């Protein structure tokens, strides 16, 4: 069972529409999680002018409802300082229900 | 010695609602869906089953205790450990005046050997085929909250694992179900004459 | 003896309906009988297999225990283990006559010793090259509410094992199967003679 | 002695029908497809695999046991143990005489050790050469219906797993094969001169 | 074997056919299974102009004859409140034949 | 001897709010209490799982001790260890008048053995069918704050266990929860007389 | 003999700067972020396994260690071993004069057998009832660089083991917390009389 260490300050990003149709984010913060992070194979991706360094980093916290606070959507993303932590997919890691795993990206310009 | 209950628990003092907080609260699925009169159903299970290992009752239900000739002079040991106040010991004939006694006897509680210890060395004398029959009320409290919540978290880590696992299928734990039963199993070594 | 059924379990009183809530199978659909005929067939065969590990009855049906010698002089301890209200202790002939006896006879109810002992010191005599049935009626209760419900999940854990496994295909619980059982079994330690 | 049966069952009394839905009937593939012939080819594999295990008979056929010298002075256990009404005790001589006998014996039924145990200490004696021979219908019942269920559960686990695998090929369960078979099984203790 | 955890209620569209030859779909509920689902590996995939998120989570319920109303037919779609699973195939995951596994996609918009 | 408690731990007096800190649930949300209804409901099944491997008590709740005979002359050893204070002997009657006696008893308190010797070297008598219950107060401190607290990591080494798994499945440490509950069980090697 | 602190540690000695700098500094995350105020109960409760297992005190804070019979005739080891400067040998009667004793005692300090050893054969005899008392000062020294470095390590080994993973799971190192607390533990091949 996962041995939870790091500290991710949870963000969702409230959705002030715009005129045309698009909403504007803000990232205000959420409640802060406990968590592993797991490294996966990394290697270089090219943005769009950009050579964005990705690796995989699937998280893993607690659970929750679906109607709860704690629960990461995949609207979210982690934040550990400035280390931007998006999130792909929530996928109830356990069998019992009792983790989730996340899917992180941790794009740096580079 | 037959000992049926002569009533079994209602139903609604089992606690149905905190077991569906044991099961899936805090952390789960959501509330989820469970048969509510199944998890019922595993509740009885796990409690029989803990009854029965360390002959305890855990609700206070309401016994009958009819056997017919005493086993020493004057003790006669309760199986049923957790005991309070004898209802009646009414004395039944071979062909059924059931006559009872109110005074001889005095019980003396206690959660390790509960007995009936009649005064000085008389204890009522059975009619020759009429069995006697003992009326007494045995277990905690009323409610489910009065238990030792050791043994109810016992209830609670078995009739979870009735509600996980269907067939009897294979899966060590510190204070598991086996190790807070054990400071309330009878602890017994006689296979003597007394 | 020989310890036939005179009647069989009626089948309405097996929890069917309750057993498709353990197995689970579905919840709404509109088919919802498809596994009628043989959840009721894994039921019988599961009860039946704990009726032969602990000597026990569960239904209390009728029972016929047509014996020719007695055991021992006055006792005659009755194998099918929870009774009541033993019937008649018709007396056959060497062959036609039956004639029941009231025959001066008691019942000892117990569930580990359930005994039949007479109270003229000597049961009812025995026509040579004649047999003594004994109609009783043992067994837990009516229904299967009145059961011991440790005791109706050990059919529950072994029904469900029946209709999960066909065939002898090998596949370690806290309180399985066999730890359920194991206080209804009988315990017996006499080889001798008497 | 001999002991061959002298009618084997009709077939018709098996339950193929039934074997059929132990098969697979309320999980499965469909119905699907059986060879019929082949599953009652199965089920005569099982039923006398079990047969022969437990010294039973399980479908009440017909026997005929031509033995030469008694064993004991009167006692005369039979091996197929469920047994019901000697059809004949015929006695025939060195020569075919065949000269019947029609009393002098009653027959003690019992599941454990059914026996002749003729009347005082005269069992009928045998025509020097002239072999004696018993004739018996021993089993439950007629039908599939009257057997103990956890022992046709037994042949329901074991013609399955002749159906579901061909060769000897590898593979613990609770109550298995073995298990349900072993409360029906002789408990023999005797290796000696009586 | 399976251990069967979840209560997914199986839905199954009616089919009314519109004038055009495409049918209009009702998803009206069917009854409910008992499932356990077992997650694979997640990552948001692009869909037409939402950054879909994806997850495989393969469903495992148990069996029946492919003329019966308890079978999972791919039509259908499974659903765990407003958590829609669709079924991609059905392939009878258990050699005897007593269970079924199912594949699933939870593509929730994020 | 029955030994139950008069009242319960308050509730508001277990660290729920630090428990939560030691689970590693979530520090900012705003919902923040969907566990307060559970937490402490492990909580309690642990302290009690501890109270009685240690025979400790560790929040200093009322106890009440009902005995009839003394266990030796005058000594009377209780059971729960860290004492202060013993409030009342009352001895009750054969039936009904409770006259609390001051009596001229002493108590030496202790951890391992908590004795309530008496100076007249002997004990007030018991009316003979009558009890002597002792109210006593009986733990390490009223708050939380005051346990030794390695004995209170030992509740959280265990309660954190039954939130993280819920039935019994099974799953080394240097200072676990054994090792710490080791130096506060009672160590006794009397299987004597006296 | 109940031996409670007099004074707890005010948590101000102890080195939470410091075992934030155990816990990650030099490799790690960055500082991070951990509760600070958990922080220092994980120290307290590694300190209060090592001060049981060895039997040290490590921060130097005030005891009263309150028996009643005096073990030997004049020695009186004391059970907390790095000691220091009597505070005071009052000697309680039965109703509380409380009468403090100035000489007749002197305290031979070591970290093995720390004693009262008392001038002569003559050691202050206990009231009849009055509890002798005795207050000292046992431990290191007031801050925790005073400490031996190796059981220093032993608690960051130990706290951190706490904090990096809650419930009691498992995971045989050369110097790890066992091999640096055995040369602090108190090594006694007593079981006798005296």
């Amino acid at each position: 069972r996962p041995r939870l260490n790091r500290l991710l300050v949870l963000e969702e990003a409230v959705r002030v529409a715009d005129g045309a149709g698009g909403h504007r984010l803000d990232w205000q913060a959420k409640g802060e999680v406990w968590a592993e992070v797991t490294a996966g194979s990394g290697s270089e991706r090219a943005g769009e002018f950009v050579t964005l360094a990705s690796v995989p980093f699937t998280i893993v916290v607690r659970a929750a409802p679906v109607g709860a606070a704690r629960r990461p959507r995949p609207e979210q993303r982690f934040r550990e300082g400035a280390r931007i932590f998006r999130i792909l997919a929530v996928a109830e890691r356990d069998r019992e229900g009792h983790y989730l795993s996340c899917f992180a990206r941790e794009e740096v310009v580079a | 010695m037959m000992l049926n209950e002569v009533t079994a628990v209602p139903g609604t003092a089992l606690p149905v609602a905190e077991f569906r907080d044991h099961l899936r609260l805090g952390t789960g699925f959501a509330d989820l869906g469970a048969e509510d009169a199944a998890l019922l159903s595993y509740l009885r299970a796990a409690i029989a089953a803990i009854e029965g290992r360390t002959a305890k009752a855990l609700i206070s239900r309401g016994f009958r205790l009819a056997l017919t000739a005493w086993r020493w002079g004057d003790m006669q040991t309760l199986p049923i450990a957790p005991v309070a106040t004898v209802t009646a010991l009414r004395l039944v004939d071979a062909a059924g005046v059931e006559t009872p006694v109110a005074a001889g006897w005095r019980l003396v509680p206690d959660m390790a050997r509960p007995r009936i210890e009649a005064l000085g060395a008389m204890l009522p004398m059975i009619p020759t085929g009429g069995r006697v029959e003992i009326d007494f009320t045995a277990g905690f409290g009323a409610s489910w909250s009065a238990l030792p919540v050791d043994l109810a978290q016992a209830v609670f880590l078995l009739a979870a694992q009735y509600y996980e696992l269907r067939h009897d299928g294979a899966a060590a734990m510190p204070f598991g179900v086996m190790a807070l039963i054990e400071r309330w199993r009878t602890v017994r070594v006689l296979g003597g004459r007394p």
